[PDB]
């Protein structure tokens, strides 16, 4: 019920990582893709925990 | 009544009036999917509800 909020900016969310990462079995963007999301950028991301 | 399918996934865009029957496995990485599956290897065909 107090799930964090925290909004990124003034850094690079690479995302590499996760695609490099074998961990992560589920991954599904169902409003964008990885292909794309090179050339696409976010104004901002928070991270919900 | 899911004799109906459809392909999700595809290397780029088909050209318009082209017929695909193609059945391979989709590998969503750049790493080989031998045999019937591997890494984030799914079916590309799935059937209507």
């Amino acid at each position: 019920y107090a799930w964090n909020r925290k909004r990124i900016s003034n850094c690079v969310a690479d995302y590499s990582v996760l695609y490099n990462s074998a961990s992560f079995s589920t991954f599904k963007c169902y409003g964008v893709s990885p292909t794309k999301l090179n050339d696409l950028c976010f104004t901002n991301v928070y991270a919900d925990s | 009544n899911y004799n109906y399918l459809y392909r999700l996934f595809r290397k780029s865009n088909l050209k318009p009036f082209e017929r695909d029957i193609s059945t391979e496995i989709y590998q969503a990485g750049s790493t080989p999917c031998n045999g019937v599956e591997g890494f984030n290897c799914y079916f590309p065909l799935q059937s209507y509800g």
